[PDB]
């Protein structure tokens, strides 16, 4: 037998490479992204591991870099770390909004360095720290806040990760695939589907749904230090609103430096909230419970409870709705024991945002004029786990787990076109 | 289609070599990816050239097959196995084979020069 | 017959690619530019379109990027947006310079944050806005001004655009070529000639001249919304001067931050101006009129008039002369009706420059010590058009039209070396 | 000179193939231009290789000419036409021809392997 | 080893051509260095291709040796000299030789086409 | 005879290319640097020239770029250029430390723009200029100072310069090689050894030692305008210390902007110094003198003297020890005439550092808590030269000469794989 060299062999190895963006202002720079066939591999079985997938780490770095890039030309707001003289906006409220809005007076800079202006602004209580009464912004002892540009949208736009020549992305089409192990039905694509960079905690919004059944995914289902990602078969609709009509004002704080702030409220002051149907949520939890019993025991009591503690960003359901940042209390959703019409979640609004669990950078989100309403799909959950009873609680804050919930079915492989095999052919 | 023959036998997949061959060849990520794709393509083409296979997809050589690399017969390798399984069984001998190929082609060029001088 | 493959075929297609700089401190970074054969195509006819030529868009982006890059290490001048206390520099002048120079007092910063200095500076009235009398700089409500570095020259240096391997630049040598359509005499070059990035409005300076006859070029000669570019056969000499002897002073405004300003005037205060010979201008207009009659009718009355309105940057002839920015009134040049010794244009000087028709960026041009004189060639005109009478007016402000006047004869093409043709040769 | 034969007939221009071939191969613009020039060169070389033309400027093949692509005779094509006019007349069939070329070379390599095994 | 034959005679060093050939092929410095290494490799491969030497390390041609380039005999060149000394003695004729090589290969391809048309 | 083309020919030419880093926070960014065979050329003689070696210029540009990059995210310290009210720290000292430390009071900024704080800091007298007594920092009239990040180490880490494919680095192994001329023993490497970027003047620390004998290297040994680099056969140990126990304090000067400063001294105040053994230094000088006699004459008197003048950075032995910048007086080392137990060098400490002989950039080095001691090897000298007597003095300040002392044995060459030679072989 003789050694015969074959070039163009359909063989590959696991690889980590640089992926590029394809898409169909906007914080994710989809205009720099290039403009956007699935081939089934009939007898290919491929081993996947969603927990060691470098597409998640690349997506994380890309989303953070795009976020930071969108803030470079925006107003720095250095003059805002001054003493504020604050009172309560509406002293006659007896609702949950009592004390939530502060009417703060301060001396702001102007276009000319030798002139000052007196400004009255409304701030949410979560954005100020008490030193009328003296206050400072929460960021003044840790970071400077940059004002988001009012012209730059925060709406997720689908991003397709395309691989370069010489590499391919394998997709797992097994409806019961749990994110790890052998996949008997694999196809090759060069670009994943469009994944929206939705940023949220506890509840995964506007993502992909499971096919036939709810899917529990965990790096180690018996390690209580790991998160459990739950992919739902059907969505749960969540209707979120900021019912007050907020009037936005603007002042000049330097040459070409405009500061946008919350000016007034037209009409009644009401608490922001989200509505979830009780029957849909209860059916959803029953489905999650059956799938958890499959791993924890058919006779185990499964309990849901509110987040045990930590920063507001992880103890609440955090999301961006219409440009405002909502922090919704989900203790009404995770409060049940499973043995053998509307639900209303109160929400707080914040304007000073500390993204990506970083310290030293902060953003000021300018207010949105009018009344905000948005409707989203809850497509999955992030749960943590604490005998005969197991307790599950909302988790989150590490956005990579939100992206692992979409990239779990993709793997990047390097093509190895050179093969050698014995034949009867001799070179002459 | 690209990699469509990946699950097929080694024989059948040998007739789709042009399909994979044609597929071997934010701005900073795209630039770095383009440069690395070019380097991988050229590295494989250089290996083909030094073995005397610069213009071929199927290239027969003068290096004999050593039964210690694989003791399977041709019907087992070509009718039952796919190329992924074959690459996995003999991956540990890849560098041995390449070295032998490099020596044989170089020796052949010497003989060609020796014959053209007569 | 058999298919034969030919590699190295002299064939090309229209293409848009990245061009690089070749040349023989300076704002255009000719030191990063690399150091700098014309082959006639005897039977090649090529269709050109100067209005869809991507070399102009690339030149525009390159000139703006180089301009902005030259200002990054220069003094920011943030302390200058203060209230100014201004009076008239020379209350006894009865010339056109009365009220043109303001003697402004202000409190400027120093090397130490706890110390201030009182500064008297001269400003042109076009650089200040009245709030002695209170004034502010014109930029203080729109942008911050960066001081140009006194060591960085603004003198145009020829730039050659060279194409990369695989691409070629085709040059049209037809003396009557109007910028569009078939060109019967085409040659291939890899690098264009050196094009000086001269920035001006209304009058094109130091450019290329027509060969045999004046050439009228327009995207659509019957669309009054388009500009008419006129290439002259012979130059008209323009002698511009800033006759006063200006004394430049300097103060420190921070650690290593020096501010250069207009200190005093030695001798008489006189108005800046440009001299054009009346006979040369009249002959030039007669030539323009004959070429316009060829498009508008032999019996049409052709009228020239001053710019109808807009910002000073477009209503005057704007140019940089010796480092100063001149805004010359051309109403003495465009004031005639064509039916069937020196001319003196008054000029204003400005130090706060808003380049490239942008808002949000501004430059402060430090003053030039002494008396300025420069002599330029007027090589073309930019005209706009408003029965039996047609009226033409000066236009400009979009610098791409200044570069279209030099790049009109060049096209970038991609080489397509693979050809297929029938032959009698069969592979054996 | 480079492209000097562009206005010449297809026959005459066939003897200047090395002239254009040698010409096929701020800092960021130069870097991106260099990378894209390399990718175009390699893409054309890959097409020549897969057709069995990796080392030739004039390469004869075993794909017959289909009269539906062009019904001109050889004297019209080679003595009257230039390569620019020819590329314009048959540009719409370029991808058909390339596919046929790809199939024929792959088939030829199979037969070569088949003959060397005897 | 790489360049180990640099001090050896031209004959002996002719059997190590694969050793140097395999070695011909902060982030911005690495990227620019990778791109320039690729361009140099391809420029040398293009010169080999246009001379008809695209797949060879030792390539014999039909260009005669002109005694004005070097009047040394073969034993002096191959048994006494190293390649560094040889490149130094005839560096001034490198571009003359390359031009002749370019013409001969192009002429040979014409004749091949002429013979396959019969 | 026929022309035969050979590809893979072991031939090269002199070349200048881009080299990359290989290594095994830290100011030299060794994490961006990639992870790290010497082949003897038996009959290769290669001409070297250490004075025209572009590896030194590339190393210089790389070290400066890395240094500057490490300061971009650090505190700007703009508020520090204020009037200081200073007194003497320890009025009762009668040692060399009298007047060396100033106790300076100033009004510093805080996290809120409307609030100030009164701060007492200790400064070395070399960092302040007198205007209690009024002082300013030495940088306030030339540059802004950036605080070095306390988390970024200044400890030299070996850097290996690796060449790209197509290039090779030739190493000269001749023990008596003087940096120029033919080298009869040459080997090829692709990466040099690890060269530590040690920054110092007058004395070369922690470098390479000569093999058999001391080596005098000079671009032109008879040109008194050139420096003489001396490579020693054996090291001279130098023990340097900052014996006082300094207490470091910190204040906030803005949102997230912490200022670190020299707070107090625990125990006695003592002068920093370096210890060199007298016998070792005298033997070292005797060796240098014999090698100088070989070039200047066996009957010439060789004199050593202290640096004649200039900035402290070049008149003293400047080095970084434990994070502090030492300026040691070497007049006790260079004070001898050569005809036919501990030595103690006093040292000054500075916190405001002007690196790489540049003007316009300055760094503030935060103080190091506690007592500093370091032991280094003196591996070479930088000497300058001013009849029958020659006088040599310490030189330095141009760091390229420190790197020439390590890169003198390396040359970069381009591989030229295409050769042509006559043979008897004719193409068929
Ligand atoms: C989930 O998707 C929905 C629909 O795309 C988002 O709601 C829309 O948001 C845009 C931007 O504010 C509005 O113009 C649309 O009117 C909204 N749709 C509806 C039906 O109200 C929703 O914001 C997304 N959720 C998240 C977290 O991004
Ligand atoms: C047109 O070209 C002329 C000549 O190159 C320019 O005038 C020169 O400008 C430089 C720089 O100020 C002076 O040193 C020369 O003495 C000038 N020449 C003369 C004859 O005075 C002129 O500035 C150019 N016009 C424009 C708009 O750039
Ligand atoms: C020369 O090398 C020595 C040893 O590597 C350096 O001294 C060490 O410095 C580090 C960092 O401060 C200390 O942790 C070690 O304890 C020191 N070693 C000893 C023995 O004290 C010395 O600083 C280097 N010299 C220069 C100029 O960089
Ligand atoms: C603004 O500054 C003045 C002093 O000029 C002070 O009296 C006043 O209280 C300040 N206002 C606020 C809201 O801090
Ligand atoms: C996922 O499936 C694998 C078997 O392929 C199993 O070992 C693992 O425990 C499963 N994990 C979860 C969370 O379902
Ligand atoms: C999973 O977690 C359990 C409990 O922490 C541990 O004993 C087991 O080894 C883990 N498995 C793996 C594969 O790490
Ligand atoms: C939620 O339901 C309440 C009634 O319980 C209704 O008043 C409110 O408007 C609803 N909000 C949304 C956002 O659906
Ligand atoms: C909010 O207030 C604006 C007036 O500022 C009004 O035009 C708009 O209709 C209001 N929207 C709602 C939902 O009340
Ligand atoms: C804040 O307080 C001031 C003073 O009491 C008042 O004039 C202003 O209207 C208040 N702001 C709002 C939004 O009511
Ligand atoms: C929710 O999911 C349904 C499919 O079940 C889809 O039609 C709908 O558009 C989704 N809603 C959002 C807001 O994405
Ligand atoms: C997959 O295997 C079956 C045999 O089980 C075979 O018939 C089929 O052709 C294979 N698919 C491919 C793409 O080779
Ligand atoms: C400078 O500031 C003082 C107040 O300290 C003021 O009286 C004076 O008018 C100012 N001068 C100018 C020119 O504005
Ligand atoms: C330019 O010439 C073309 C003919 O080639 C003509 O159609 C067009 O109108 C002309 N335009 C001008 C402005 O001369
Ligand atoms: C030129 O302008 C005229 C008048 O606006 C218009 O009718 C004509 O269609 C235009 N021609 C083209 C080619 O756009
Ligand atoms: C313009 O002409 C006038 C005479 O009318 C003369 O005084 C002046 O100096 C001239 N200026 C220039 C710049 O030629
Ligand atoms: C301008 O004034 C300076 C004195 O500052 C003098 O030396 C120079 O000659 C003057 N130039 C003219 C043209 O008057
Ligand atoms: C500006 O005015 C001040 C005060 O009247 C005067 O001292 C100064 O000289 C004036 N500036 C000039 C340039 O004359
Ligand atoms: C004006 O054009 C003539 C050619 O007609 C040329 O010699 C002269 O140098 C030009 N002047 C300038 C300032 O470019
Ligand atoms: C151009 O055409 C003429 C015939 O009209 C021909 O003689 C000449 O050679 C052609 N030029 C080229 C470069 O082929
Ligand atoms: C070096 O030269 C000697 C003859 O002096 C020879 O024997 C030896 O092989 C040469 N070395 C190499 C590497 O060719
Ligand atoms: C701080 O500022 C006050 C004025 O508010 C001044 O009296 C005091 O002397 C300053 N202190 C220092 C140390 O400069
Ligand atoms: C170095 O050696 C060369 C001879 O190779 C000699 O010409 C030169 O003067 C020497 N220089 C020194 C400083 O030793
Ligand atoms: C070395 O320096 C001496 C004295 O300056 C000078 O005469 C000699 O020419 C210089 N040698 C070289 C090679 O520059
Ligand atoms: C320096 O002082 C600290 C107390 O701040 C003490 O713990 C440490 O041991 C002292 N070190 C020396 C060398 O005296
Ligand atoms: C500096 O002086 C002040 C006032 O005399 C004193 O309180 C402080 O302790 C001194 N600093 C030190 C380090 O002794
Ligand atoms: C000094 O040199 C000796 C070798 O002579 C070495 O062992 C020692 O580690 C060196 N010291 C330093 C600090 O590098």
């Amino acid at each position: 037998l003789w050694v015969t060299v074959y070039y163009g062999v359909p063989v590959w190895k696991d690889a980590e490479t640089t992926l590029f963006c394809a898409s169909d202002h906007n914080v994710w720079a989809t205009h720099a992204c290039v403009p956007t066939q699935e081939i089934h591999l009939e007898n290919v079985t491929e081993e996947f591991n969603m927990w060691k997938n470098n597409m998640v780490e690349q997506m994380h770095e890309d989303i953070i870099s795009l976020w930071d890039q969108s803030l470079k030309p925006c107003v720095k707001l250095t003059p805002l770390c001054v003493t504020l003289q604050c009172t309560n906006y509406a002293p006659k409220l007896r609702s949950m909004m009592r004390g939530e809005i502060k009417n703060c007076s301060f001396n702001m800079t102007t276009e000319l360095r030798d002139k000052k202006q007196k400004v009255y602004s409304l701030f949410y209580r979560l954005d100020v720290v008490q030193i009328n009464k003296e206050y400072r912004l929460i960021n003044c002892n840790t970071s400077a806040i940059t004002q988001a540009c009012p012209k730059v949208s925060f709406e997720p736009i689908p991003i397709h990760y395309c691989a370069p020549a010489g590499f391919a992305i394998l997709k797992c089409k097994d409806k019961k695939f749990n994110g790890t192990g052998p996949c008997p039905s694999v196809s090759t694509v060069q670009c994943t589907h469009g994944i929206k960079p939705v940023v949220s905690t506890q509840l995964l919004l506007n993502g992909s749904l499971a096919e036939e059944e709810v899917i529990i995914r965990s790096e180690n289902i018996t390690n209580n230090a790991k998160n459990i990602l739950v992919q739902l078969n059907t969505p749960v609709q969540i209707n979120c609103t900021r019912p007050s009509n907020n009037t936005v004002k603007s002042i000049r704080i330097g040459p070409g430096q405009a500061f946008y702030y919350f000016g007034d409220v037209l009409g009644h002051v009401r608490m922001a909230h989200c509505n979830i149907s009780k029957a849909t949520w209860n059916e959803t939890l029953g489905k999650v419970v059956k799938q958890l019993r499959k791993h924890f025991g058919n006779n185990t009591i499964i309990r849901f409870a509110q987040s045990s503690g930590g920063d507001l960003e992880v103890t609440t359901h955090s999301f961006n709705c219409g440009g405002e940042f909502f922090y919704c209390n989900t203790s009404g959703l995770f409060n049940s024991t499973w043995i053998s019409d509307s639900l209303i979640l109160p929400c707080w609004i914040k304007q000073i945002i500390n993204m990506w669990q970083r310290i030293g950078q902060a953003m000021y989100a300018p207010p949105i004029q009018g009344v905000i309403r948005c409707v989203s799909n809850i497509t999955g959950l992030i749960l943590t786990r604490d005998s005969t009873t197991e307790t599950f609680r909302p988790g989150g804050g590490d956005m990579r787990d939100n992206w692992r919930s979409e990239l779990y079915k993709y793997k990047v492989v390097k093509i190895e076109p050179l093969g050698v095999a014995p034949t009867r052919c001799k070179r002459r | 289609g690209f990699l469509g023959a990946a699950g097929s036998t080694m024989g059948a997949a040998s007739m789709t070599l042009t399909v994979q061959a044609r597929n071997l060849l934010w701005g900073i990520k795209q630039l770095q990816a383009r440069v690395l794709a070019v380097e991988h393509y050229l590295r494989d083409q250089q290996l083909l050239g030094i073995w005397g296979c610069s213009g071929k997809l199927i290239c027969c050589t003068n290096v004999p097959w050593n039964s210690s690399w694989s003791n399977r017969n041709l019907s087992e390798i070509w009718d039952n196995m796919t190329w992924l399984q074959w690459d996995k069984e003999i991956s540990n001998y890849t560098q041995i084979i390449y070295g032998l190929l490099e020596e044989s082609q170089n020796q052949q060029e010497k003989n060609e020069q020796d014959l053209l001088a007569l």
